[PDB]
């Protein structure tokens, strides 16, 4: 594949208080993206960084509002990143995006983006 | 507001259209307020330099991780202040080279906003 794709899976509909896992795998890039992360855009809000981690499993950062309910990992493969989300809240309803090649939770620094996965937390 | 992308082109892009650096450091507002000690101009097309943002992801010198290295070396000019340089009479030694460039990238379109290094 000449183009880079960030393939997103998981997400979708869940009840408040529930749990979901998002997964992302990049294809088409020949090297290792040092940072990958998850960003989201909720209704009424600008896009925000949710979680990010570097290729050695460190440099881990979370939005303060999701700390202690969400967990990011990368340890399952080259250019993969996963987000476990527990005790989900109505405010977590958003389009979630995988991103690769940036630094920390700074969305301007990421140059590759997934198409977006809807996550809807029902009241 | 000047955009970050426009500032990178002003500071570092001189696509072709001994004294090279003295001529070019004043034009770009790089000797206007102070003598910028070191500056690199790239003599490849804007498209070929913008393309580096899709090439090898590497750590920037400072430890930021949104830098990209060009797969091929590129034609560049390093401008370095000489000993007789002293603002406002800035002066520069020119050294032409062919080196890989490393740039930090930001935005959509994803383009260089910072010239980090040549190797």
């Amino acid at each position: 594949g000449s183009q880079v794709q960030l393939v997103e899976s998981g997400g979708g509909l869940v009840q408040a208080g529930g749990s979901l896992r998002l997964s992302c795998a990049a294809s088409g890039y020949a090297y290792t993206y040092i940072y990958m992360g998850w960003f989201r855009q909720a209704p009424g809000k600008e896009r925000e960084g949710v979680a990010a981690m570097d290729s050695g499993g460190g440099g881990t950062l979370y939005a303060d509002s999701v700390k202690g309910r969400m967990t990011i990992s990368r340890d399952k493969g080259k250019n993969t990143v996963y987000l476990q989300m527990d005790s989900m809240k109505p405010e977590d309803t958003a389009t979630y995006y995988c991103a690769a090649g940036g630094y920390e939770l700074r969305d301007r620094t990421y140059g590759q983006w997934g198409q977006g996965t809807q996550v809807t937390v029902s009241s | 507001k000047e955009t970050a992308a426009a500032k990178f082109e002003r500071q570092h892009m001189d696509s072709s259209t001994s004294n090279y650096c003295n001529q070019m450091m004043k034009s770009r507002n790089l000797t206007k307020d102070r003598c910028k000690p070191v500056n690199t101009f790239v003599h490849e097309s804007l498209a070929d330099v913008q393309a580096v943002c899709s090439q090898k992801n590497v750590a920037c010198k400072n430890g930021q991780t949104n830098c990209y290295q060009s797969y091929s070396t590129m034609s560049i000019t390093d401008c370095r202040e000489t000993g007789s340089s002293k603002y406002p009479n800035c002066a520069y030694k020119t050294t032409q080279a062919n080196k890989h460039i490393i740039v930090a990238c930001e935005g959509n379109p994803y383009v260089p906003v910072h010239f980090d290094a040549s190797v």
